[PDB]
């Protein structure tokens, strides 16, 4: 929904699950589960697979969703020397460097997090 | 909270490249 999120191009998706190795067809309990695929790289993942609770799988079914690996802060575009430390929504999965919240943490959040665009 | 860091940890790893490969060949 982001301005800079509805002006990139989506990547081809790799129609095979990286973790399990697994289709739409197939996930680990041998049952069909549809993918989510990264937008900058097209690699794709059952939402199982990625630990996804159904809810945050129907908002980022919906949003230009990145990988872990190439997930970029929201906010600044960047991925850095902090990138390791970026934090997660728990219900969009975008990345925010701890310094790009609005407000700025100093520590850690304690237990689930979500970002300054998705609270009320 | 869950960082980039933590959720390459908790999500499990990727299967084996080559594996990936000889499955998309
Ligand atoms: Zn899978
Ligand atoms: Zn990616
Ligand atoms: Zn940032
Ligand atoms: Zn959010």
């Amino acid at each position: 929904s982001l301005p800079h999120e509805k002006d990139k191009p989506v990547a081809e998706p790799i129609p095979i699950c990286s973790f399990c190795l697994g289709t739409k067809e197939q996930n680990r309990e041998k049952k069909p589960e549809e993918l989510i695929s990264c937008a900058d790289c097209g690699n794709s993942g059952h939402p199982s697979c990625l630990k996804f609770s159904p809810e945050l799988t129907v908002r980022v079914k919906a949003l230009r969703w990145q990988c872990i690996e190439c997930k970029t802060c929201s906010s600044c575009r960047d991925q850095g020397k902090n990138a390791d430390n970026m934090l997660f929504c728990d219900s969009c999965d975008r990345g925010f460097h701890m310094e790009c919240c609005d407000p700025p943490l100093t520590r850690m959040p304690k237990g689930m997090w979500i970002c300054q665009i998705c609270r009320p | 909270a869950r960082t980039k860091q933590t959720a390459r940890k908790s999500t499990g790893g990727k299967a084996p490249r080559k594996q990936l490969a000889t499955k998309a060949a």
